[PDB]
């Protein structure tokens, strides 16, 4: 109630079914286009010219095999704008060159900025502390490291993940065979934060549900709660005793408990992001030098570490000619690593 | 020397478990 | 009740292409090589 | 690219006569090869004896030659080793061993032709992938 | 409790169904025809089953030139 | 609408069947209607299988699980498992489908129309979960029924045409069992066999005389026990050990079905006697052994001396010793040397595989069966592409053994979960704390601190 | 009371610092045995012939491993599913060569962890709690059974059980991908949704509760001091948290019922992980991931590769290289 800025602010912040906000102006168009570009590409668009693959329902792929694939390696890290020097405003050619990939990755990046600005905006209006926005920095670090930094350190966008279920499976397997990414302690910390987070999610939900106060007559206990009630719905005291006696230690502070539930998965995703930044440069935890020196000199020395590099060597030689078509690899049968019989 | 290091860190963690359980700050209502 | 709200727009930006796409994909099930 | 009359034109006999198969016969041949043969010969190899494949160049050097409809139809009636020296009906599906290979029991002469036609057409489509094994998957 | 008409009121009302028993099938049929006419192939540049390879060609039309990729695809399509 | 909302019953819609715990009439309806569902599927599924069935292809190439069950009873089949008459399959399908209409009728009647509780109406049919004597009585009736079911199998085997016997001398065939095993040392000896490799507990049963004999024992045991339970009430030590409530009894039965589900999984996976490989396909162990046999036959035909052929590792490429010295197939199938099957046994002597027999006596029918089993190994994708995971599309095959083992593991696992769920709920409800902790009577607040 | 009665009273006492209980009577010695054997083997066991081909793999620290490469190595493929306790061996030296410690460890551990789950039921009953925490734990437990027992059973050998080591775990995963295409299996996909979603909802819940903590402290104190163990009053404003989250998405996508919220938190990762476990336990019997290899074919019959075919090429690399001296015949059929 003043100038147009403040009238616009009023309208942006109306209490409605779908809150809009100033953040909504960035979020909505970007999220909409990222999602719609994904549905459009997976439904109708090929990857024949960029990868030599079919990738759409139109060509016969299913929900598991469709993708919006990255552009050809020859595109380098082109922004591949519709009006740019590659497509020169031709929508058809832009689709065939992988323009939907950078369209989705970049609108998706701006959309996540908008979602996180939305978390801050709504927190400020409702008067809560903005820890949800803070927690969301972990999704952001993962998206930015894997979809932007990783391919920026490599030769081109071609080596970013393609947006598809099987395409992402391929990306995992490539990181095993080429980066030995399972050996990387930043990935191991990610795995600890994800599995530890799922652990905390399960154990905290089960503990609350099993230390509930009898607050109703129902044998179905969900109705026996009121959002505005003053009282805890479950017994922290009994929960603490149970875990102290089962496991040896237990939470006693509910505030610490909930902060730790933020801390663990958020921290694990941030650690995995750092490992991927190293992989952008092929700065891998690929090897243990002492293992290689021993194994090179001692043909009877074998560990699970040397067994896994043999698997990686198989993955690289068998997958590279079709996975990296711009390399024009021809590997005669006689050079392919294979064990006996297989 | 590496085996010693790994087993030493591991032993410290098992000791830490013993103190964290039996010499925790007791929970007080 | 108003008819054409922000919500109404939200719903149709998603619902409209969804039905068009579903018809496109149904037609695809009869394509032979 | 298309499945044309030309792709479908294969050697009928050892003397250079050809036969052009219909698309219906091509479909039938794939279907019947799946029905009676693919458990051992998927993709043109041979699971229980990988030394012998169904490549046309391999079939040509078989005795009697098997790189034509007649040699393949005859193989399905009275299969031999690669040198023509032993009859192996007792261990390889054939019309003469339809008692012990029951899936051969209701294959007609027409069906054998369609299967033979599949064996010759498929490498014209797939090239070295036919009879190549996992290297070419 | 933000003002808008409840969804359950809308989708159980006769008038919603009068509008939508025509718009929903119309959209679906339009999607159907976008494919059945072949138009989808041409808008997006997706090969038909007979257009991935020429009859005797057997290498993929992979784009190899950043700035003349559009021309390569056009020549590949020739 | 007696007890058909949360307010009156205490149970939300998604736990709606718990509303039935003390309404014996409607609960009988639920139970009978459900038995109709089972019988329905058995009949409809059999007709579906029969309608799809091409008698000259192996059953196991056709996605069949029910026809194989009927064939094993000796209906419809002759030597080698050759199908001679599909009519018995048809009869089985139709009789179940018709029977399910009867059960469905009774189910709907009791659930929807009949007395909601049976206690007022009848004291024989009414029951109280807490009536220990009525519980063991009903249990006794069902035991007698099950005992008669077991003896029906004995009756088939002995008096009504026999059972399919994969081990029949001269080759698999239907055979009448005249000398069923009655010796309790053999019958109960199976139960004390180790479940580990080379032993296999009851899954090791390898002849129809033991199978028939075991069901003679089981039929008698069930009938005797059923009589026992009709005429007794639980002893005091039983009374003090168990929870006595509907939910408790559901839980015990959930545990037992979970256990049985795991046992069935291993039975179909390993056993080729009551799951003849003629009908169900080769076992995993069998197909792996058949591959080694295949290449031994091939290579020896090419002139290899398979006894003395040293493989890359130093172990015999074709033949090696088990850890106790028996001659066994080499390569990875070393793990499968406990496998036994009618096509391989003629080659085994007192010291294991006999080299003399291998060199001289392998018949073409053994070569064929080993090639068939190697190429029907129970490996395949969820969309039924047969073969290893890297296989190209062509062969539409997933073994009936894989379908049956996987399904039953899933079911057995969730039944263990339901056991824990219900056993733990039944304990809490019996003690009065299943709805939560009394805020004014919280047990832990009356306990001394741990430290 | 008599000796037995006092003993029973002690075993089941709600007052012991660590609950014992009847499950605990079995759990304690079995977990102790598995732990001691594991620790000693991980430090000092000599190389183990996992694949029965007289090619021993070194797992222990003193024989050239570090924490990442070290493992207790599975028992020998020559053993298969045979029970191989110490007394089955001619000597401890034979027992060690053949991977005896692996069997001892995994059997005692599975027994002990199963009793850990019973003990969770047991104590909840002693404390007057609802009983289903043990059902949440059945999910990780089922997953440990899948990889140490069900998978070996299906494949016919404990040499195919998951190794007790960090790099051995990755070996097991990579071989499993070659042999079952697990990534393409919907039960593993549901497990991923379970763990990614568990992590997501963990962070969500942590952040929503933390965001709505009631002001009880000054800026120089940790807000955690604003909560006291055993206080009656809830420590955050759920109405505030729901007001935030219903607006972030839309009102009806948010829980205002704490009981429903916490039930969802339990159920989502627990159900997903049950499917993960059933993925492994059914690929144990070789019902494998979807196979779309060469599913897309052009008008002539040329194969048009999809991302599924590129997965296939990576799987083939794993397959041909794994256990490079162990296969003599062309198919890997377990
Ligand atoms: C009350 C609870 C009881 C608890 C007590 C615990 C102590 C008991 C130990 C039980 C566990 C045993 C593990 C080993 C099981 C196994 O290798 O079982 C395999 C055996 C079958 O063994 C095989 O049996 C075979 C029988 O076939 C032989 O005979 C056949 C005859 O036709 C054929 O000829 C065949 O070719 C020939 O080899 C051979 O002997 C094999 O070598 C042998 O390996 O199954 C069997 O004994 C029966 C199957 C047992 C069920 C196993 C299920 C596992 C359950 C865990 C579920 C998850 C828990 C979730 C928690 C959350
Ligand atoms: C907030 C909404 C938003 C945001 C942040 C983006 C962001 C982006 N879009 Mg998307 N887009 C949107 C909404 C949005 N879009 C909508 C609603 C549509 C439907 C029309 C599209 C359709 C679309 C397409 C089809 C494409 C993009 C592309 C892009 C990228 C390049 C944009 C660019 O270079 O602009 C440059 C312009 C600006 C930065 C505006 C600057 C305004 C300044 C401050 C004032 C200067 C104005 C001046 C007076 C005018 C003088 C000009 C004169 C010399 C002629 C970038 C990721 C491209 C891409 O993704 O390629 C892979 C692409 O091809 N967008
Ligand atoms: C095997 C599956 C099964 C069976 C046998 C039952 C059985 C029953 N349930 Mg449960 N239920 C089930 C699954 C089942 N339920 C599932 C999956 C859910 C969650 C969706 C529920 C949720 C639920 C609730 C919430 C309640 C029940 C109740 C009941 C009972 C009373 C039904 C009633 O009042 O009908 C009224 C319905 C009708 C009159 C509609 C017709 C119903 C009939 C049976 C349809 C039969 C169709 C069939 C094709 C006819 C063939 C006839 C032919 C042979 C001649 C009945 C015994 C109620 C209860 O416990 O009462 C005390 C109750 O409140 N159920
Ligand atoms: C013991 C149960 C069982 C088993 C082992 C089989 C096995 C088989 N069936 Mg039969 N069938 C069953 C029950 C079973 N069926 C039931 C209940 C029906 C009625 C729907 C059928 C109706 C039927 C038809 C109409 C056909 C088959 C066919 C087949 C074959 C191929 C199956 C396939 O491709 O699966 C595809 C796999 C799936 C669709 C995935 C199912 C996975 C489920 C959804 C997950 C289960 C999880 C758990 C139970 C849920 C709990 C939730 C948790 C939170 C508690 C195979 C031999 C085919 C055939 O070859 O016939 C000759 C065929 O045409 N079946
Ligand atoms: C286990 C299943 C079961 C049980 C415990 C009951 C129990 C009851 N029924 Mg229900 N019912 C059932 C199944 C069952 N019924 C089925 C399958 C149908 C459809 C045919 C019905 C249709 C039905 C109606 C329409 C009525 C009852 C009634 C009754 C009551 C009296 C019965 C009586 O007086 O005995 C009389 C018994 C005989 C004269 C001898 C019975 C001879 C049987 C059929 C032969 C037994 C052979 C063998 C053991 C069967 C094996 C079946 C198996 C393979 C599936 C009682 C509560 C009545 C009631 O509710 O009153 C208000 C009533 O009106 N029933
Ligand atoms: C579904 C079948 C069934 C069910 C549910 C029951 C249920 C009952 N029975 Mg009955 N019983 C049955 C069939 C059944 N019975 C049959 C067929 C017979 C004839 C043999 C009997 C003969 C019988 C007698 C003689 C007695 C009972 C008793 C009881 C009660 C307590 C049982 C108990 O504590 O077991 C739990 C088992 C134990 C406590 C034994 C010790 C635990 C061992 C070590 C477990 C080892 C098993 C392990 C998992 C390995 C399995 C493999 C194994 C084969 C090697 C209860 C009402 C008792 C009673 O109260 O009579 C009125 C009693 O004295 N039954
Ligand atoms: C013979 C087996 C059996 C029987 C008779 C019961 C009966 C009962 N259960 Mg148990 N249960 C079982 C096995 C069984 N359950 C198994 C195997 C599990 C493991 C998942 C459970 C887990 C379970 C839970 C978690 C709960 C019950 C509850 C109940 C009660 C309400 C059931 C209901 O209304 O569902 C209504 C049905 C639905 C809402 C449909 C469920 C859809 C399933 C999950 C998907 C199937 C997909 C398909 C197969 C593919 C009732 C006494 C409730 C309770 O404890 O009451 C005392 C309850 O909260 N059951
Ligand atoms: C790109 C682009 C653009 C945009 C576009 C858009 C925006 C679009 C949208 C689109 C859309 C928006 C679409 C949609 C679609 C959808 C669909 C296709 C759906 C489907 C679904 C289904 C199939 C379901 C399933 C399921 C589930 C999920 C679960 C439950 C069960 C079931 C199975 C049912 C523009 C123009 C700017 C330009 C440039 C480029
Ligand atoms: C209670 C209840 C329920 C349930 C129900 C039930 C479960 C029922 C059952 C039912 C049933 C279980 C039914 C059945 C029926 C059957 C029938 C109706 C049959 C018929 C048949 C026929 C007619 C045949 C024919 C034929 C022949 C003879 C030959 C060949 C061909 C043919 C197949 C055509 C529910 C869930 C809903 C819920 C509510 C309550
Ligand atoms: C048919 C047959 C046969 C035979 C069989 C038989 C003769 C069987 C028997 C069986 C039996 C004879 C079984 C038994 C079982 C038992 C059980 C399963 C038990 C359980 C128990 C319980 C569960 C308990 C519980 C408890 C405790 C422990 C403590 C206290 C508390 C209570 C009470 C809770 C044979 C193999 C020859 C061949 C094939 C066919
Ligand atoms: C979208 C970013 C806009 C930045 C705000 C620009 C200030 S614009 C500002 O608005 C006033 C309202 O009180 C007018 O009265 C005044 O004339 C004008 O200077
Ligand atoms: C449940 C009622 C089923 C009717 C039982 C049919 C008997 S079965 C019948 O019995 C003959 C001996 O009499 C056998 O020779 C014959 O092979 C067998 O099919
Ligand atoms: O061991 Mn461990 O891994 Ca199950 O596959 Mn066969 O075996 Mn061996 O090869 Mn692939
Ligand atoms: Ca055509
Ligand atoms: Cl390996
Ligand atoms: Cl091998
Ligand atoms: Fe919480």
């Amino acid at each position: 109630e003043r100038g147009w800025f403040d009238i616009l602010d009023d309208w942006l912040k109306r209490d409605r079914f779908v809150f809009v906000g100033w953040s909504g102006i960035l979020l909505f168009p970007c999220a909409y286009l990222a999602l719609g570009g994904w549905l459009t590409g997976t439904t109708f668009v090929t990857s024949w010219y960029t990868h030599g693959l079919a990738s759409s329902y139109l060509e016969g792929c299913n929900f598991l095999t469709v993708a919006v694939s990255t552009p050809a390696n020859s595109m380098g890290h082109s922004l591949l704008l519709l009006w740019g020097p590659e497509a020169q405003g031709d929508f058809t050619r832009w689709c065939q060159l992988g323009g939907l990939w950078t369209f989705i990755a970049l609108h998706g990046a701006f959309g996540l900025i908008g979602f996180m600005l939305r978390q801050f905006e709504i927190a400020r209006l409702v008067g809560v502390r903005p820890y949800n926005a803070i927690a969301f920095s972990a999704p952001i670090a993962v998206f930015v490291s894997v979809f932007l930094i990783y391919p920026l350190g490599q030769s081109s966008w071609f080596f970013a993940p393609s947006f598809g279920v099987a395409a992402i499976f391929r990306f995992l397997l490539f990181f095993q065979g080429f980066h030995n990414w399972t050996l990387n302690p930043f990935h191991m910390m990610g795995v600890a934060g994800v599995l530890g987070g799922a652990l905390l999610c399960a154990i905290h939900g089960a503990t609350v549900e099993n230390t509930l106060f009898q607050d109703g007559e129902g044998a179905s206990t969900f109705r026996a709660f009121n959002p505005t009630q003053a009282e805890e719905t479950y017994s922290m005291v009994t929960a603490n005793r149970f875990w102290s006696q089962i496991f040896g230690i237990a939470f006693s502070n509910k505030r610490w408990l909930h902060f730790f539930m933020l801390f663990v998965p958020v921290t694990g995703l941030w650690m995995s992001a750092i490992g991927v930044v190293g992989l952008a440069l092929n700065l891998r935890s690929y090897d243990f030098i002492s293992q290689e020196i021993r194994a090179a000199e001692d043909p009877e020395f074998e560990t699970f570490y040397t067994k896994n590099l043999l698997l990686n060597e198989g993955i690289r030689a068998w997958m590279a000619p079709q996975d990296q078509p711009h390399e024009n690899f021809v590997f005669p049968e006689e050079v392919l690593p294979r064990g006996n019989a297989l | 020397m590496e085996t010693i290091t790994y087993v030493f860190i591991f032993a410290c963690i098992i000791a830490l478990f013993f103190f964290a359980i039996f010499f925790r700050e007791p929970p007080r209502i | 009740y108003p008819i054409f709200t922000v919500r109404w727009v939200a719903v149709h930006t998603l619902a409209v292409p969804t039905i068009f796409f579903l018809g496109a994909i149904a037609a695809m099930q009869f394509i032979q090589r | 690219a298309e499945l044309t009359p030309e792709v479908l034109t294969v050697p009928l006999n050892s003397e250079g006569k050809t036969i052009t198969l219909t698309e219906k016969q091509y479909l039938e041949g794939k279907r019947l090869f799946q029905y009676a043969c693919a458990s051992c010969h998927v993709g043109g190899i041979t699971k229980t004896n990988p030394s012998l494949d169904l490549r046309t160049e391999t079939l040509a050097l078989a005795t009697p030659p098997r790189d034509n409809i007649e040699g393949l139809v005859d193989y399905m009636k009275n299969p031999t080793t690669y040198d023509g020296e032993q009859e192996i009906a007792e261990v390889h599906p054939s019309l003469r061993s339809a008692d012990i290979f029951p899936k051969m029991r209701n294959l007609t002469e027409k069906d054998l032709v369609a299967i033979a036609g599949h064996i010759l057409v498929e490498p014209k489509i797939l090239g070295d992938k036919w009879g190549g094994g996992k290297v070419y998957y | 409790t933000t003002g808008e008409r409840p969804f359950s009121d809308i989708i159980t009302s006769v008038r919603y169904w009068v509008i939508h028993s025509i718009t929903i099938p119309a959209l679906f049929i339009a999607g159907w025809l976008f494919v059945s006419t072949g138009l989808a192939y041409d808008v997006f540049g997706t090969p038909r089953p007979d257009s991935y390879y020429a009859q005797e060609q057997r290498s993929i039309p992979l784009v190899t030139d950043r700035f003349e990729a559009k021309q390569q695809v056009e020549t590949f399509l020739e | 609408a007696t007890n058909r909302d949360q307010e009156s019953s205490g149970f939300a819609w998604w736990a709606g069947n718990a509303r039935l715990i003390n309404l014996s009439g409607k609960l009988l309806g639920a139970h009978v209607a459900h038995a109709g569902l089972i019988v329905f599927w058995a009949g409809a599924m059999t007709l579906f299988e029969l309608a799809h069935f091409i008698p000259e292809k192996p059953m196991y190439e056709q996605g069949l699980i029910l026809i194989p069950h009927i064939a094993t009873l000796g209906w419809g089949v002759g030597p080698g498992g050759e199908v001679v008459d599909t009519f018995p399959f048809f009869v089985v399908g139709v009789v179940h489908l018709i029977s399910s209409a009867v059960l469905g009728f009774g189910g709907v009647y009791h659930a929807i129309r009949g007395p909601e509780t049976l206690e007022e109406y009848s004291s024989f049919f009414g029951y109280d979960w807490k009536d220990k004597n009525k519980m063991t009585t009903i249990l006794g009736f069902h035991l007698i029924v099950l005992g008669i079911g077991a003896l029906l199998l004995v009756a088939k085997a002995m008096f009504f045409g026999g059972l399919y016997d994969t081990w029949a001398p001269g080759g698999g065939d239907v055979r009448v069992i005249t000398n069923p095993t009655l010796d309790p040392r053999v019958i109960f000896g199976y139960l004390l066999k180790s479940p580990f490799g080379g032993e296999g507990w009851i899954v090791s049963v390898n002849n129809l005389e033991d199978v028939v004999g075991g069901h003679i024992w089981i039929g008698l045991i069930c009938i005797a026990g059923g009589i026992w339970h009709i005429l007794t009430t639980p002893f005091g030590w039983a009374r003090r050990a168990f929870i006595w409530s509907g939910e408790a009894y559901l839980s015990y039965s959930l545990g037992a079905l979970s256990m049985m589900g795991f046992i069935a999984t291993c039975f179909v996976w390993f056993n080729n006697t009551v799951y003849p490989s003629e009908f169900y396909g080769p076992t995993g162990p069998e197909a792996s052994q058949a591959q080694a046999m295949t290449f031994l036959i091939r290579d020896q035909k090419l002139g290899a001396n398979v006894g003395s052929a040293q493989g890359p590792t130093g172990l015999g490429k074709y033949l090696m010793r088990s850890p106790t010295g028996e001659i066994i197939f080499g390569g990875e199938t070393m793990r499968f040397w406990d496998f036994r099957g009618p096509w391989l046994e003629p080659l085994r002597g007192p010291n294991g595989l006999d080299l003399n027999k291998i060199k001289n006596d392998i018949q073409p029918w053994q070569e064929r069966r080993a090639a068939e089993y190697m190429t029907h190994a129970p490996l395949g994708s969820l969309n039924s592409v047969g073969g290893v995971a890297t296989e190209i599309n062509s062969v539409n095959f997933v073994s009936p053994r894989s379908w049956l083992a996987t399904s039953h593991f899933v079911l057995a696992f969730f039944f263990l979960v339901g056991h824990l769920w219900h056993a733990g709920r039944a304990r809490a409800a019996a003690a009065g704390f299943e709805k939560g902790i009394d805020r004014e009577s919280e047990p832990v607040l009356s306990m001394p601190s741990l430290d | 009371a008599n000796l037995w009665e006092r003993f029973c009273n002690w075993v089941t006492s709600t007052d012991n610092r660590l609950y014992v209980g009847w499950f605990g009577v079995i759990m304690i010695p079995t977990l102790l045995a598995a732990t001691i054997c594991f620790v000693i083997a991980f430090i000092a066991a000599p190389p183990v012939d996992i694949d029965g081909i007289r090619e021993p793999v070194s797992g222990s620290l003193l024989y050239g491993n570090n924490i990442i490469t070290g493992a207790v190595v599975p028992s020998s493929n020559a053993i298969g599913l045979h029970f191989y306790p110490i007394w089955e061996a001619a000597s401890l030296d034979e027992w060690l060569y053949n991977g005896g410690p692996y069997q001892l460890i995994i059997f005692h551990f599975l027994l002990g962890a199963s009793c850990y789950m019973g003990r969770q039921w047991e104590l909840s009953y002693r404390l007057g709690m609802r009983p289903w925490i043990c059902v949440a734990y059945s999910a990780p437990l089922a997953s440990a059974f899948a990889v140490f027992l069900i998978y070996p059973i299906g494949q016919g050998s404990f040499s195919d059980g998951m190794p007790l080591g960090i790099s051995g775990t990755f070996n097991f995963m990579i071989v499993f991908q070659a042999e079952h295409n697990i990534l393409m299996h919907p039960f593993h996909q549901l497990g991923v949704a379970g763990v990614f979603g568990g992590a997501l909802f963990c962070a969500m819940h942590g952040s929503l509760v933390t965001s709505s903590l009631i002001r009880e402290t000054t800026e120089t104190e940790s807000a955690n001091y604003g909560y006291k163990f055993g206080q009656e009053e809830e420590t955050y404003n759920i109405v505030a948290a729901h007001g935030y989250f219903g607006r972030l998405i839309f009102q009806y996508a948010s829980f205002n019922n704490s009981r429903s919220l916490h039930f969802f938190l339990a159920a989502w990762p627990v159900v997903g992980v049950w499917f993960a476990a059933l993925g492994i336990s059914t690929m144990a019997f070789n019902l494998n991931g979807f196979n779309f290899n060469h599913s897309v074919i052009d008008a002539k019959g040329n194969v048009i590769n999809t991302w599924a075919d590129i997965i296939n090429r990576a799987n083939l690399g794993m397959e041909v290289m794994h256990e490079r001296n162990a296969h003599n015949f062309p198919l890997d059929l377990a």
